[PDB]
């Protein structure tokens, strides 16, 4: 049958902020997915244990014999125009 | 069109609890959260006489 | 297309230039918000250790802190990119 | 005009050929990964359905799959159909390597 | 090919959720029928958009008439386009 | 007869007229006309706009302040406004 | 020729009220978990017996488990003509449980 | 009963979140005009006050928006992100890692 | 009843919501008008206060009325900002449009009329003055350059007579001058201070016209010599006045005694006295 996936869109678009055009896309991924859940458990992997056990090792040994002086609050906000509702006709 | 029938079955999986090396939470974790909606195109017309 | 521009900043000169370069590269490469933030965050986590935070968008306001010499808020072609450490 | 055991054989061919390796060292080199799981799921289903379309049978299929990271949580998988006694049917399968707990569930319906 | 629906002619396969569609389909001819006539212009589309914002998601746009046409971006899968008795109706949502 | 307004100095108001009147002659179906106006105004100023063309239609929309332009161009009517 | 048709929102609702009122924030007891699935699967099937879809064929499926800082992916793929056949699904999670039910549909012909 | 809301992503124990919801709703009513600076300021200065919320690796951050995207090295214990349905403000709360 | 309006007011409704009630709709209008008017009053007062400070700076001195400087840039910066400032004002224009739609007022409008109009008063003068000044100052550039020429010509000889004053007056090592030196040293203090402010205004003018900045070596020599002198003499004043206010404390004063910059009569005077203290 070469499946098509109902409850899928026909095309996808996104603004490109370097070349100012849009650019659409008509090949759409067609895998139903529901309840994707992300994990945080990590078993005798090479890459992770050294990076984590080593930072905590250095910290606890250092305190066994603070440096980063007190932080400074700040603020910034974007400019947010108002939303209005105007309706006109040509009839 | 009278088409009654019924069945059942079950999967499941092996069980085993190790709990020697267990219980790590990678403390300085990172994630990527947004509040953007998806976008698409269409075109529409009405017949011209 | 146009160069960046800081609307509010706290950095040293040589460090302003690096974020300039990486922001241009990020926008040239990826095309989505969380992707942009994720890429810039990885680049400065590579260059300066752990603990960067970055928020990119068009509509947001913030109350945050940071390390004193590690905060910037700059705009590129109507995109507000905010970056800070700790 | 089929046999569900042959369906299971086709599924096993797919999964074993795709990731399953005869020598048991790289499947520990391939543990559950947050990054790579998406490619794995879509690739598994796509290759499996390629195998299913290699069959010329006029019957009508559908697929489902589940990937559990660890045995600790536990899970229940159950089927219940409303279908034909003669030709229609379903299928399930459970699968395990070192830290990847995979399941497939298929439905075969006539026409 | 503008397949028939129990409201009117709707272009299919639909690019809007079925519940949202059914809401639009029933509300348009109800709201026309009860205390509304074709002589009045804006005060229809007023009510239509109000009704959509009350129950469904907040930001809608409605365009209807006897001749027009548009290209437009919109939220995924939130396009309603239908004729009824030679009258074009179009509606879509934006975040 | 009707001319709803927008920002000052004729940065935008002046631009739309000049573009629309290339647009009306150069095509026949509305499709290319509305696409052309929208496609230009996305490159020049803003990230997401909306455009309508026709002889007769009713409409009523939400938008951002001082970004709503409506004008009767020849026999046709052209409507334009930003949003998003 | 399909006068009466399957629509997703109806079954979406149906599973929505079934799940919350039956589960009622229960915990994942091993001795009963498999059979919990057995009761409410047949209860579901009973509900779709009055789902008002004559020829659509109903391949129910359910998942039920406990979340423990745990990552999981569940996904499916289809083989059917879009014009007639369609599906529906729902998920539901409390602080330590997750139950998710998917319902197929194939117009017989 | 809580005021209605949508949880896009929560990781702390529910009670912490409940307190956040009640205070946030009453505040958003209390300050129905102005800028979202003030919402962040007041929310932090309340949230920073209670003897609860004791454990903190870095310290508090509150962000508000209607359109954005972010990547955050949050502390693994506490993070929340949700929306207030009358006004639809996407509100993000965490502790710096 | 005010209760219904109160209830709805409690919700802190948006401006569109206010517009919708106005569309639905005199008592109700006035009940809305009170709150809307106080909003207008607050914001318009603050904003016109800022902009009238700016116009006042355009009008306060006679110098900036005739001879400008770098300051215009800062005004121009705020004029860049003027776009920005109106972006945090535009909440008020539309809101007051709604207010004066069906309540033109005439009673309380006075302050509104003053403040709002004052903003655009600034704006119109900003156009007109900026053009007119720019043209007329472009006409008479050469005369300003000549004024600068006479200014520099006088300042060079002023520095000449200045430097000539030093060698036979005051801190030059000639005479005894017992502890009166601070008075003459302080008059010299004010002297080169005045010269230094004159130098700064000259620098402003020179950088205005984009010339090489004339650079003056003698003033630096003045400043260095006196800097060492005045630190020493201030220490001398402190020690002797404390001594007169009235020993171990003086032992520590003796602990700040040593300094090898130079030997003076005043220095050995303080040394002999503090020896006496010991």
């Amino acid at each position: 049958l070469e499946p098509k996936n109902p409850q899928a869109p026909k095309n996808i678009t996104v603004y490109d902020y370097y070349t100012r055009k849009f650019k659409t896309d008509e090949l759409v991924d067609q895998m139903i997915v529901h309840f994707s859940m992300d994990g945080d458990y990590i078993w005798k992997e090479s890459n992770e244990y050294k990076t984590q056990e080593e930072i905590r090792d250095t910290k606890k040994a250092l305190i066994k014999e603070r440096n980063k002086f007190n932080y400074n609050t700040r603020e910034c906000q974007t400019i947010n125009p108002s939303i209005r509702e105007r309706g006109v006709s040509t009839e | 069109i009278n088409f009654q029938d019924t069945e059942t079955r079950y999967g499941g999986i092996q069980n085993q609890v190790v709990n020697i090396n267990q219980y790590v939470q990678r403390n300085p974790n990172f994630i990527d959260l947004d509040n953007i909606a998806e976008l698409s195109e269409h075109s529409v017309n009405t017949e011209r006489v | 297309n146009h160069e960046p521009e800081v609307k509010a900043t706290d950095m040293e000169e040589d460090m302003i230039k690096r974020v300039k370069e990486i922001a241009i590269n990020a926008v040239k490469e990826y095309k989505q918000e969380k992707q942009i933030a994720h890429y810039i965050k990885y680049e400065f986590d590579k260059i300066d250790g752990y603990g960067w935070n970055c928020i990119v968008g068009r509509n947001f306001g913030s109350h945050i802190i940071h390390q004193t010499k590690k905060y910037i808020f700059f705009k590129i072609n109507e995109l507000c990119l905010l970056l800070w450490k700790a | 005009e089929y046999i569900s055991e042959e369906v299971q054989k086709a599924i096993d061919d797919s999964v074993k050929q795709v990731f399953g390796i005869k020598d048991d060292s790289s499947q520990v080199t391939i543990t559950y990964n947050k990054d790579k799981v998406n490619l794995w799921t879509q690739q598994i289903i796509d290759y499996t359905i390629r195998g299913l379309n290699k069959l010329g049978k006029h019957f009508k299929y559908c697929v489902t799959a589940i990937l559990q990271q660890t045995n600790h949580a536990g899970i229940s998988v159950q089927i219940t159909a409303y279908q034909d006694t003669n030709t229609d049917g379903s299928l399930i399968q459970c699968y395990e390597i070192n830290d990847i707990y995979a399941i497939v569930s298929v439905f075969a319906m006539a026409v | 090919q503008y397949k028939t629906f129990m409201g009117a002619r709707v272009l299919w396969p639909p690019e809007c959720a079925d519940d949202i569609l059914e809401g639009a389909i029933r509300e348009t001819q109800d709201a026309l029928k009860k205390f509304e006539i074709a002589r009045e212009g804006q005060k229809i589309a007023e009510h239509l958009k109000k009704y959509m914002d009350d129950h469904f998601d907040p930001y809608w746009h409605v365009f209807f008439g006897k001749n027009f046409g548009c290209q437009a971006v919109h939220n995924k899968n939130r396009f309603i386009y239908f004729y009824i008795e030679k009258t074009a109706f179009l509606m879509y949502q934006t975040q | 007869i009707d001319m709803p307004e927008n920002s000052e100095m004729k940065s935008m108001k002046n631009d739309a007229f000049s573009q629309a009147k290339f647009a009306v002659e150069n095509y026949k179906f509305e499709n290319k006309i509305s696409s052309h106006i929208k496609k230009f105004f996305d490159e020049k100023y803003g990230p997401n706009w909306h455009c309508v063309v026709g002889k007769h239609f009713n409409a009523y929309v939400s938008y951002d302040s001082k970004n709503f332009i409506f004008f009767y161009e020849g026999q046709l009517a052209i409507l334009l406004y930003r949003k998003g | 020729y399909i006068k009466n048709r399957f629509y997703p929102s109806k079954i979406q609702k149906i599973i929505k009220e079934l799940f919350e009122d039956r589960l009622k924030g229960v915990e994942y007891d091993p001795n009963n978990a498999n059979q919990l699935s057995e009761r409410l699967v047949l209860e579901l099937r009973e509900k779709i017996k009055r789902g008002k879809v004559p020829r659509y064929k109903i391949g129910v499926q359910v998942v039920f488990g406990e979340i423990k800082g745990q990552g999981l992916r569940i996904a499916s793929k289809c083989l059917w003509d879009v014009q007639n056949d369609n599906y529906a699904s729902y998920t539901y999670t409390s602080e330590k449980v997750y139950c998710t039910g998917i319902v197929f549909g194939c117009y017989f012909e | 009963p809580l005021p209605p809301h949508i949880i896009r992503f929560n990781d702390m124990a529910q009670h912490l979140l409940k307190k956040v919801i009640r205070q946030a709703d009453v505040l958003i009513k209390e300050n129905p005009q102005g800028l979202e600076k003030d919402i962040a300021l007041n929310l932090v200065k309340f949230v920073k006050s209670q003897p609860e919320f004791k454990i903190g690796d870095g310290e508090w951050q509150c962000i508000i928006g209607k359109n954005f995207g972010c990547s955050l090295t949050f502390d693994a214990n506490v993070l929340a992100f949700f929306d207030l349905l009358p006004s639809r403000k996407s509100i993000l709360l965490f502790k710096s890692g | 009843i005010q209760e219904s309006i109160k209830k709805f007011s409690k919700n802190g409704p948006t401006l569109q919501n206010y517009e919708d009630q106005l569309k639905k709709f005199k008592e109700w209008k006035l009940q809305y008008s009170q709150d809307l008017h106080k909003r207008a009053r607050q914001l318009l007062d603050s904003l016109t206060e800022q902009t009238k400070m700016l116009s006042t700076k355009l009008s306060k001195p006679v110098k900036d009325i005739d001879s400008l400087g770098y300051v215009m840039e800062t005004l121009e910066q705020i004029r860049k900002e003027q776009a920005e400032i109106d972006m945090k004002f535009n909440p008020v224009q539309e809101m007051y449009s709604l207010l004066d739609n069906y309540l033109p007022g005439g009673i309380t409008d006075k302050d509104e009329m003053d403040a709002r109009s004052l903003l655009r008063r600034n704006w119109d003068i900003l156009i007109q003055q900026a053009e007119i000044k720019g043209k007329e100052y472009q006409h008479k550039q050469a005369i300003y350059l000549k004024e600068l020429k006479q200014s520099i010509k006088d300042f060079t000889n002023q520095v000449s007579i200045f430097r000539r004053d030093y060698e036979k007056n005051g801190p030059m090592v000639e005479g005894i001058s017992p502890a009166e030196a601070m008075e003459r040293l302080r008059r010299f203090e004010d002297e080169y201070d005045v010269k230094y402010q004159m130098y700064k205004i000259n620098a402003r003018g020179e950088n205005l016209f984009g010339l090489q900045n004339q650079k003056y070596p003698e003033l630096e020599k003045t400043d260095a010599e006196i800097k060492n002198l005045n630190k020493l003499y201030n220490l001398y004043d402190s020690v002797i006045k404390n001594i007169q206010q009235f020993a171990g404390k003086y032992g520590e004063q003796c602990s700040r005694l040593p300094k090898d910059l130079k030997e003076w009569q005043a220095y050995r005077d303080l040394k002999n006295y503090i020896d006496s203290l010991r």
